[PDB]
């Protein structure tokens, strides 16, 4: 009647808004919308941090490209956003936290490009490393890259420098790298950015952990894999490239436990 | 304190004066304070998988288009 | 309402159609399952329905004990120059695969576990000496209480860590232990560590293992035959089962595909090929 | 904790044999592999020798091997380090390092990553007076 | 004490057994449940969800991200078939690592419907039209367009509606169906064709690839409960 | 090797059973099994056993048949097993109505597969009267025991 | 005799274990019991009660009277922490041995709120104010007025009434903390601090000591029995 | 002569048609004349803590002055 | 009425006080 | 947006409060109110600057 | 499936030994008595040799018992062949057969009838070069 279509969006939160032609709805993890926490789920005694608008809106990250030999991407959260203005600040000075998420991922191309992108969250996305020695022996360091994330590779490399070992992940694409064909990744709430039809992948990411709130410092509660699914291609070209784009925003996000600075060695 | 369950007969013996038939049930008696130590009652149920298969925002008409 | 050992619906009949109302075709890209039924593609009879998912409610799937460790312990001779051997174990279900996977098709799960304790004795030196029945105890040593150093030291006494006295050549033995759980549920996946290093600290201070977390840190536990020494030695062997009953879970995981190589999600080189060779245009 | 209190800092000519303990005394999850690392001040800290809490899974770094041997007493309490052949290399501070809950040196096999008590420190100086 | 008699199963262990036991730590505080999201009833339930599915397994191209991939070509039509799929979920190589299948690994007996979704991952510009085709069991495995046709099939438009589902109806002689690779239990084969051909413009890639998803429908169910052999330890 | 026994679940190696089962065409019934357990020496020897403990695991079509005495099968996460004490009540469980059919087949009158015209007669071959309408998997067995000096 | 049938478990002897038996003295006029004043209901109420902490625990001052003592002086004012403290109850030496953490070992999961207490027992000419501080755990442990002050904290006046307590919220990732000392279940960082600095007049002993005393608030609890290891029999 | 008590639910089954819900209690039944012979019911009583807390002849008021 | 078994009272919400009601201070000595 | 139809693309439009480093990258503009335009069938859009002031009126 | 793999074509002389070897590592309702064809282009497709997946059911083809004899490794395994004095009658493309249900091999002893798991093929020729 009014032309709505839920291909057209816009999403808003605090003084950053969204906007859309070229979607494939939204999709809500498992159902479950971003919640603060309740009474009779609680915990922690101290009034909490409840900073809103500050922190929960819109964050843009580093724009990565795609190309015919890219294979893959990963963040996690909140990770990722451990250096975003306020958000990341609250998260540095409390030691415990929870927080949801809006991801939202930009990719468009013209009806002229091909291919298609998995994007997916993984609840505890433990990837997995590059030894064959030591088992979960990836450093800290490693293991949070923050906003630049992370890729995938095709071909498993151990490292074989028993010195000064690397300490990293070495996560291989087909097992989306844990171990497990990435086929059933789909069992992940997901959605797929299929040039033809979509430019961008919405999804929205309650809480989601086996305890209340928990130190997000120390950990990471969800996962974001992006795969193409299909390669990129365009017209006859050999060696194309469209940017893609993470923009992330928490929900209903708060923070207990308040003290001194957090100075963690990022590298 | 018994706990009197119904069975779901798949067999029937070809009996209904006893078996097969008039609706046969088992006795169950939890003989521990704890909770941890009753046996599994089986009797569970079941739910709709959407959470999983149609978890997005926007009602999914299957005889609409998806995209509209 | 709809109980686990319910009949699922019938398919109803279903003729000929031609219009604007699209079952075939949808999106996959929005994430959603097209949930369709044969009535919509093809025209179908009227049939009630028998079959229900009684068999593969997460109780029933789970419904069924384990072998998670296997233990050893011995009773040799009294002039013997290695001590007697006394076995500690960390409960875990991680040393096993089968359970394992099960386990992990979830992130998490809220269960009570009971354990089923088989237990195995055997004669080692071609002798002809003779042993009288054993008796093993099974204690149970949860982390911060005194793990034995001696098969016969103090620890074996057990005024409060939960110990199984077994007499050897009887029905094995069984307990229950509640959601023990220092979570909310038993996590078995974590995207994380225990420490976080400092800048201002020693990266020696400050690491800590990927994935590790007193989450699943439950303790030991430790067993001896409480015979006392014999002149002709006898092995034996513990086999724990668990089966979590009464059991909840959270969040599916694709299975594993690659055979497993410790208790992380690691993977060794050369077993990362899951799938034979199959042509794309043959049956 | 536990109680790791060492001593043993003699410092011997190049190619004398040495002895290092440590005490472990009280039973938490108890030193698994143990632990010992030494600090040169050239370098820094660096993981050396451990022998698992029960069983014989004794780890030694590449520069070590076979002139340096860990053993205990599993009874007495206390871990044993046999450091003989001394070069002028290994003049550095030593320290004992529980690893707890045993899987912690099962997983890793080496200790530095689960390792949560440590210990007071030792100064073994191996020169050419 | 109370005259009684030990009838046989008496001191033995099954390991499918139901019963009470004494508890290890009596009084326990038990810490309360907390409502995460994403909670599953069934196993069933994770089968209904789509996963997609690796189907050219050449030497080449297993265990690399390309099994999922099926090409396809703007060349002209040709009534030979894309892809050939046997019906066994359960233990056919390409089936056998889907969600759906894994499941089914756990158990002896399959019933129920299936459904195949397919995904064209190709430009907008490029148009063509396809027949999927399911012809149960009995018969020659089709192999060309023509007999193809004669079974169970969905004639799919390529277009703004990116994906096509086709519904394989449970047919079958069995209540239930065999999880491994067996005559009686046959299911059936599945095969896609060219119903015209894929047709670009210029300035267009010519080749383009397929994406394909199997699942379960709300009628299926699976019984006997049995230990999967996609899994094992090496001593 | 320690000898380890497989073996498929069928009422034909005996007679009696069979004919009496052979007076109908089909039937419908729940399977109660029952285990007797003999042991004895074999060795002309004066050593000693300890009593023994015996796993019966169900193996269904499908799953891991054991290859050895001891390797990972027989841990038994999904299938169903029984753990036999020596020297006691001979074992007994219970099975449902497990068939394909709604009922047991005692004659087939077919095959399994269709031979066709255009395939090759060795690729259309199957047996005369068979059929998974009777494939009901294996029980296996070994001795829980460790080896023992004397056999 | 009624038809049964032994399941796992029989015959076995579990510790833990709550059934009948027969008795041993049949008919035993058991001695009424009299009203005894100080009759205790539970643990934790021990628990609640203040039992003063040994913290200068070094080499000349530990396993003596002094131990107990926390000496303060009039020195100019300083940042430095007057004492250092771990949220380890049931694990740091220091709380190790009070009431509380002595009844901790004997469980193995802790969860709940604190309270520290301290005392000033110095005279009455002396008048000072220090800061008493809490930070929860994952960040760098205070040293210095500065970080602590940023966390929870009680300042203290030093007066005619001469006890101030500290409440250590109950702030954990997790629903019940280890009785051991641990990275993932760590409980934070105790500490005091001069505001101002002690003052006294003339004819007034410079120095003072301070004593320290820590329990458990009505809603703290602990759960799974363990034997303690600050206990053993040699031999 | 049964004793009937309940069962403070801890983990619950996806039962409330058996278990999980609808209130889960046990039975017991002694068996001997002595009581000495029975088993320990551990449905016990808390107190409060005062007697050994605040064992102070006037009422302390904790918002008030300790000393006044 | 108390039993072992139930629950500890919940802990309420409480903001921003100033005030003359001292829970901070009190003395020990009373052995209280 | 007054390109070719077949011409996309994504874009943000950012207003920042004064006070600090005037925005010259992605970065610290993104951290202000903004807009994040996508290039398609409705060919413009528009990014309300909020009245935020010190003052009641601007000179 | 199972996994059937074989390899090993070598053209020897008439009277030279060769080893056949299937792979059957997963175990399904495993190969019981196993199965060799071979397809002589001048005749068609036969069975020549098996054992039981437990048991000694050995079954031989009348035209290769004694020189040709077949055996397994009951973990390793992999069917092999030992195919010895080498005719030039026995240039043909070798097969393996998986047959399933044990009893598929028990009622009528050799293959053929029971088998759903087809081997790739291998080319053997015993000529006078
Ligand atoms: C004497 C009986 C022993 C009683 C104590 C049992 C200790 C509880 C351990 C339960 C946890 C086992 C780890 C598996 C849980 C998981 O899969 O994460
Ligand atoms: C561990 C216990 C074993 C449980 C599984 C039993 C397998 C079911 C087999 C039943 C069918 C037996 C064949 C006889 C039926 C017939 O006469 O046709």
């Amino acid at each position: 009647a009014c032309g709505y279509s839920d291909r057209v969006l816009q999403l808003t939160l605090g003084n950053s808004t969204i906007t859309t032609q070229e979607a494939a709805n939204s999709v809500v993890a498992y159902g479950r919308w971003p919640e603060y926490l309740r009474d009779s789920e609680a915990n922690p005694v101290d009034q909490p941090t409840e900073p809103d608008v500050a922190a929960c809106r819109f964050y843009t990250l580093d724009t990565v490209s795609w190309t015919k030999e890219s294979r893959g991407w990963w963040w996690k959260l909140p990770d990722a956003l451990r250096d975003m203005g306020l958000f990341g600040q609250n998260m540095y000075y409390h030691y415990l936290g929870r927080s949801g998420y809006t991801v939202h991922v930009q990719c468009n191309a013209s009806k002229f490009h091909q291919g298609a992108l998995g994007v997916f969250a993984v609840p505890e996305m433990c990837l997995a490393g590059d030894s064959n020695t030591t088992t979960m022996h990836t450093s800290y360091q490693n293991a949070n890259p923050g906003e630049k994330g992370g890729t995938f590779t095709g071909t498993f490399t151990p490292d074989n420098n028993q010195t000064s070992p690397a300490r990293r992940f070495c996560p291989v694409d087909y097992l989306l790298g844990n171990g497990t064909l990435l086929g059933n990744a789909f069992v992940f709430p997901h959605q797929i950015i299929n040039l033809r039809t979509n430019n961008c992948a919405t999804l929205v990411l309650p809480y989601v952990n086996s305890l209340s709130i928990d130190s997000m410092v120390k950990h990471n509660n969800w996962g974001i894999a992006i795969l193409p699914l299909a390669p990129l291609n365009f017209a006859s070209e050999s060696s194309p490239e469209i940017p893609i784009t993470l923009t992330i925003a928490p929900m209903c996000c708060e923070f207990n436990g308040l003290r001194n600075i957090t100075l963690p060695r990022l590298q | 304190g018994a706990q009197v369950s119904s069975q779901k007969v798949g067999a029937h013996e070809n009996s209904n004066r006893a078996y097969g038939g008039s609706t046969i049930n088992y006795t169950t008696i939890n003989y521990y304070r704890d909770s941890a130590s009753n046996a599994a009652s089986k009797q569970d149920f079941s739910q709709d998988p959407s959470k999983f298969t149609e978890p997005i925002k926007d009602v999914l008409i299957k005889t609409a288009p998806m995209l509209n | 309402a709809a109980t686990s050992r319910d009949a699922l619906p019938n398919t109803e009949a279903s003729g000929p159609t031609h219009s604007k109302e699209i079952p075939a075709l949808t999106a996959v890209e929005t994430g959603a399952t097209n949930p369709l039924v044969p009535s919509d593609t093809v025209q179908t009879r009227h049939v009630v329905q028998h079959r229900s998912r009684s068999e593969s409610s997460i109780e029933s799937f789970f419904a069924r004990g384990a072998c998670v460790t296997i233990m050893t312990v011995d009773n040799p001779a009294s002039t013997t120059n290695k001590d007697k051997l006394f076995a500690v174990w960390k409960i875990t279900y991680k040393d096993t695969v089968q359970l394992r996977r099960k386990l992990e098709f979830f992130t998490y799960s809220r269960f009570d576990m009971e354990l089923t304790f088989v237990v195995t004795a055997n004669f080692t030196e071609t002798n002809n000496g003779h042993a009288l029945n054993q008796v093993y105890q099974i204690m149970y040593v949860p982390p911060g209480a005194p793990v034995p150093e001696k098969w016969d030291d103090y620890t074996w006494q057990t005024s409060s860590n939960p110990s199984i006295f077994y007499t050897y050549g009887t029905a094995p033995a069984r307990i229950s232990v509640p959601y023990v759980g220092i979570s909310n549920a038993y996590s078995h996946f974590y995207d994380g560590f225990s420490k976080v290093p400092l800048k201002d600290q020693s990266a020696a201070l400050g690491d800590s293992l990927y994935g590790a977390a007193s989450l699943n840190d439950f303790g030991i536990l430790a067993v001896r035959v409480v015979n006392d020494h014999n002149p002709t030695k006898v092995t034996s062997k513990i086999r724990v089962y668990l089966k979590p009953k009464h059991i909840r879970v959270w969040c599916p995981r694709p299975p594993r595909a690659v055979a497993y190589y410790g208790p992380g999600v690691d993977y060794k080189d050369g077993t990362l090929t899951p799938l034979s060779t199959k042509d794309l245009t043959t049956y | 904790q536990v109680q790791l209190q060492e001593s043993g800092g003699g410092s011997v000519q190049t190619g004398g044999s040495l002895r290092l303990s440590c005490a472990a005394s009280e039973y938490t999850q108890s030193s698994a592999c143990m632990g010992w690392f030494r600090q040169a001040p050239g370098k820094e800290r660096e993981g050396v020798a451990g022998i698992s809490r029960f069983f014989g899974t004794a780890y030694y770094a590449d520069s070590v091997k076979g002139r340096f041997t860990i053993s205990q007493d599993k009874a007495k309490n206390t871990v044993y380090l046999q450091m003989n052949s001394l070069k002028p290399e290994d003049t550095a501070i030593y320290y004992c390092a529980a690893g707890q809950g045993c899987l912690t040196t099962i997983q890793a096999l080496g200790g530095a990553y689960g390792y949560n008590a440590w210990g007071q420190g030792t100064q073994v100086t191996v020169s050419s007076h | 004490g109370l005259p009684v008699m030990n009838t046989p199963g008496s001191n033995q262990y099954l390991t499918a057994d139901n019963f009470q036991s004494p508890c290890a730590l009596p009084e326990f505080d038990v810490t309360p449940p907390i409502d995460i999201p994403g909670e599953v009833k069934n196993m069933m339930e994770l089968a209904e969800i789509d996963t997609m599915i690796p189907f050219d397994l050449s030497a080449t191209k297993k265990n690399t991200m390309e099994m999922y991939r099926v090409r396809l070509s703007d060349k002209p039509h040709t009534d030979d078939p894309i892809l050939c799929l046997s019906l066994s979920p359960a233990s056919d190589p390409r089936l056998s690592h889907t969600m759906l299948g894994e499941i089914l690994n756990y158990y002896t007996h399959w019933a129920g419907s299936l459904k195949f979704t397919f995904l064209f991952c190709g430009s907008m510009m490029a148009t063509g039209k396809l027949l999927v085709s399911y012809a149960p069991p009995g018969a020659d495995p089709p192999k060309k367009r023509k007999e193809a046709m004669l079974g169970t099939h969905v004639i799919w438009d390529i277009g703004l509606q990116s994906s096509c589902t086709m519904v394989v109806p449970w047919i079958s002689n069995t209540t239930y169906r065999q999880t491994i690779d067996d005559s009686f239990t046959e299911g059936g084969y599945i095969s896609v064709f060219y119903q015209t051909r894929i047709v670009v413009p210029l300035s267009t890639p010519r080749e383009m690839d397929i994406l394909g998803f199997v699942s379960a429908c709300n009628d299926f169910s699976v019984r006997l409960l049995r230990d999967t052999t996609h899994i094992e330890q090496k001593a």
